[PDB]
RNA sequence: AGCCAGGAUGUUGGCUUAGAAGCAGCCAUCAUUUAAAGAAAGCGUAAUAGCUCACUGGUCGAGUCGGCCUGCGCGGAAGAU
């Protein structure tokens, strides 16, 4: 337990103070709050449980190191396996958690140019062959090369189950300091890649034209067309009550060519300013996803000279790059997600 | 409800009981509580079983019907909601007096100490049982 | 009051009336199932 | 209890002068927590909040509305405080009297604020 | 015969006090003292055993205090062990989960006689394999 | 039809969910004493608790309960000198 020891022991601090908060008749008056602390305090008491029985063994660990006498050997490594195990236990109890559908992978280069590609090829390479080692489907959507190396801009869609879980955390920008392919000298270079993971989500289009809902007025029509065009309401005029879409005809003589095609009109407005508004949402989503590649905002570094890889959000570095970059990141998420729920269950004010 | 039919059952199965039975009882219990009834039957069952024939089927012609062989003038019974209860072992046994205790036990209401009169008896208690 | 062409007993309590050639359903439980034909 | 703030956060340093003086006159305690500077007046009742911002308006020029910070009853306090005071440090605060106190949440909230600890945490001062 | 004045017939698994969610508000708006149990209600729940659930009142005169009494275990729990699975079925006609003599049945009736109407220890099994039947377990021959 | 009384015992049902205890929904729907009593038809709680009904015993003293084939009527039914 590097550092989700003191998180966890807060969590324990926090299951006991709601031990006490559940006893006092006065919290239980009112029903929302008693609700949300029954709700709030299963996940509170397993996790505490664990970390309790984990904190005795760890004090009887640190007892009997320093005795002499006696042979400690095996009872200390049977108690430093069974810590072992009840930390595993631990682990895969409460790192899972509702989101588990397909995704979409869009990776771009940064600062660099012509070997940001070369990064970007080697980074969506990597992330392949972990879908592959997988039995996922990944299949590519969009694809702009980039004349050195790999591609400037590379969107796919890897398809699976639970795909979104696993790697919503590989968004941001990553940073990697190499002697690059395109360079004649020896030098170190430094460049990143941005990337941007997103749920695949439905689009269900909805005919937004009920009937029931449509305030249509008739009136005659202003124009040249002598006696009959004066006695007569031939021109229409559609108000859609909710979205507030006013379209009006008077094209043609007929008062129903007037309605059908102004109600059509209306139909083409009221989907522009639906799909005119997911996608400003959306542009916006990934622009705040996305970053900004600037080797100085990045998530995550590669270093080959020293075969590094770092995280920078836990501060975890790991000296197994080389087995990394083919595709076995792994052990790049496991702790993220861990700390992550850790995070999610601390976040109960 | 019973047709035609069962009434006979109600009655064939009946009438062998007063035939083989001794001193019995009856109990005008309008307000009873069946966890009280259960400790009723069960307790005064428990000495030797199933052998209640403790049935409550009282209509002026539906428990008149298996008179005519014994207790003749315990006919008069006819009224207002009673509860017969019969001993084949034991010869005037407690199931006259037995009630007595569960009069004082929440059953105020008991038939005002009847029983049936095969030695022609009287509104009166008889706790005799000879041990 | 509930003013309609097809009046039913909704209720075990409803009761079918007729004053002065007009049907109409009454019922001593809930207010809410009072109705007469029109 | 609850939060003051103001319109134009250029006047501060009035703010806490009228709040000052006011809080000598009568019963409208001041607190600023260890963190974030923010005021908090704690009255009696809940009349003192309205003629506090009356006053404070008519004689100073200052609006100051109000907030609803959660806490309730706060109650006063060599290394043996210091490392509480290090421990439990987001919820201690400064009187206008440069004290200090414990602002909990709730008193069932305070109990085990105090169940771990040797110390008094005698509220009205002396 | 006292009836429900302001009290509740129900507590958790009575091998500790835990004065927990499932146990605390049960008594939470009825005032008493949650702890207090320990030397009242663990002391007799340590001679069966830990943890087992079993159900007892918790009747309370407005006085505050709190008087209590035990009884057997639930056959829902009771046909746990014996029956040698925890869980239990929820899609019983389709599937079953578990297996069960009629070895077993009566062997638990003396420990559930104690209140459990019957005319006979027999016809108690009726009862308690008609409570097995829509639990899952499957009669064993 | 009215009117008195009972309307229960091991499901604080696993399944599910913070709690679903007869009554949110998913599955079964047996069994004990019965005179009868649903492993629940409705109301009411956060969940309980609580109030009715299904069924039954007693009083009263005899007619009562829905359908089918048919004649005539009632509502549904609001306009401009
Ligand atoms: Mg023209
Ligand atoms: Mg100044
Ligand atoms: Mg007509
Ligand atoms: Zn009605």
């Amino acid at each position: 337990k590097p550092s989700i020891v003191a998180k966890l022991e807060a969590l324990h601090e926090r299951h006991e103070e709601v031990q006490a908060l559940l006893g006092d008749a006065q919290t239980i008056a009112d029903q929302e709050r008693f609700r949300a602390l029954s709700r709030e305090y299963a996940q509170l008491s397993d996790v505490s449980r664990c970390f309790t029985d984990w904190q005795q063994v760890q004090e009887d660990i640190e007892t009997a190191q320093m005795m002499l006498d006696d042979p400690e050997m095996r009872e200390m490594a049977q108690d430093e396996l069974r810590e072992a195990k009840e930390k595993s236990e631990q682990l895969e109890q409460q790192l899972q958690v509702d989101d588990e559908r397909n995704a979409f992978l869009e990776v771009r280069a940064g600062t660099g140019g012509d070997e940001a590609a070369l990064f970007a090829g080697d980074l969506f390479r990597m992330y392949s062959r972990y879908a592959e080692a997988r039995r996922w489907r990944v299949e590519i959507m969009s694809a702009s090369e980039g004349e050195h190396g790999g591609y400037k801009e590379i969107i796919a869609k890897i398809s699976g189950d639970g795909v979104y879980g696993r790697l919503k955390f590989e968004s941001g920008g990553h940073r990697v300091q190499r002697v690059p392919a395109t360079e004649s000298q020896g030098r170190i270079h430094t460049s990143a890649c941005t990337v941007a993971v997103m749920p695949e989500l439905p689009d269900a289009e909805l005919p937004d034209i009920n009937p029931a809902d449509l305030r249509i007025d008739t009136f005659r029509s202003s124009g040249a067309g002598g006696q009959h065009v004066n006695t007569t309401d031939s021109a229409i005029r559609i108000t859609h009550l909710p979205t507030g879409i006013v379209v009006e005809c008077q094209d043609e003589r007929s008062q129903h060519k007037n309605k059908a095609k102004a109600l059509s009109v209306l139909g083409a407005r009221i989907h522009a300013a639906e799909m005119a508004k997911r996608q400003q949402a959306e542009a916006s989503t990934r622009r705040n996803l996305l970053g900004s590649g600037d080797r100085s905002d990045r998530n995550r570094t590669y270093n080959f000279p020293q075969g590094r890889v770092t995280d920078h959000r836990i501060n975890l570095t790991l000296y197994r790059l080389d087995e990394v970059m083919e595709g076995k990141l792994d052990m790049l998420i496991e702790p993220i997600i861990q700390e992550h729920q850790a995070d999610q269950l601390a976040a109960l004010s | 409800m019973a047709l035609n039919l069962q009434d006979k059952q109600a009655i064939v199965a009946e009438v062998s009981e007063v035939a083989k039975g001794a001193l019995s009882a009856v109990v005008a219990d309008s307000r009873g509580v069946t966890v009280d009834k259960m400790t009723e039957l069960r307790k005064a069952g428990r000495e030797a079983g199933v052998y209640m024939r403790v049935v409550r089927n009282t209509l002026l012609r539906r428990a008149v019907e298996g008179t005519p062989f014994e207790c003749l003038k315990d006919a008069f019974v006819g009224p207002t909601l009673i509860a017969y209860s019969m001993e084949h072992p034991g010869a005037a046994a407690r199931l006259f007096k037995e009630f007595a205790k569960a009069n004082a036990k929440f059953e105020v209401k008991a038939a005002a100490f009847e029983g049936e009169l095969i030695p022609a008896s009287q509104i009166d208690r008889l706790a005799t049982l000879p041990t | 009051m509930k003013v309609r062409a097809s009046v039913k007993k909704l209720c075990r309590n409803c009761k079918i009336v007729k004053r002065d050639g007009v049907i109409r359903v009454i019922c001593s439980a809930e207010p809410k199932h009072k109705q007469r034909q029109g | 209890f609850r939060r003051i703030r103001l319109k134009d956060p250029l006047k501060q340093k009035q703010l806490l002068k009228g709040l000052v003086q006011l809080s000598e006159e009568g019963a409208v305690q001041v607190f600023r927590p260890i963190s974030n500077n923010d005021l908090i007046v704690g009255a009696v009742g809940v009349l003192q909040f309205d003629v506090v911002v009356a006053r404070l308006k008519s004689e100073y020029n200052v609006e100051a509305v109000y907030e609803s910070v959660n806490v309730a009853t706060a109650r006063w306090v060599a290394k043996k405080f210091e490392e509480f005071k290090r421990k439990n440090e987001s919820q201690l605060a400064l009187d206008g009297g440069d004290n200090l106190a414990y602002i909990a949440t709730s008193m069932v909230n305070l109990r085990l604020a105090q169940e771990r600890y040797p110390d008094v945490q005698f509220h009205q001062t002396r | 015969a006292k009836k429900v004045q302001a009290y509740v017939k129900l507590q958790v698994a009575a091998g500790m006090a835990n004065p927990s969610p499932p146990v605390g508000p049960a008594l939470g708006q009825q005032g008493v003292n949650i702890m207090e149990f320990c030397k009242a209600f663990n002391a007799k729940t340590d001679s069966i055993e830990k943890g087992l659930p079993i159900p007892v009142v918790i009747t309370v005169y407005a006085d505050r205090s709190f008087t209590f009494v035990t009884k057997t275990p639930p056959a829902a729990v009771l046909l746990k062990k014996a029956a040698g699975i925890k869980s239990g079925s929820g899609k019983p006609n389709k599937d079953k989960v578990g297996k069960i003599s009629r070895a077993q049945l009566q062997e638990i009736a003396q420990t559930k006689a104690a209140d459990m109407t019957g005319a006979d220890i027999e016809a108690m099994t009726r009862s308690i394999e008609g409570t097995a039947r829509s639990m899952g377990l499957v009669v064993e021959d």
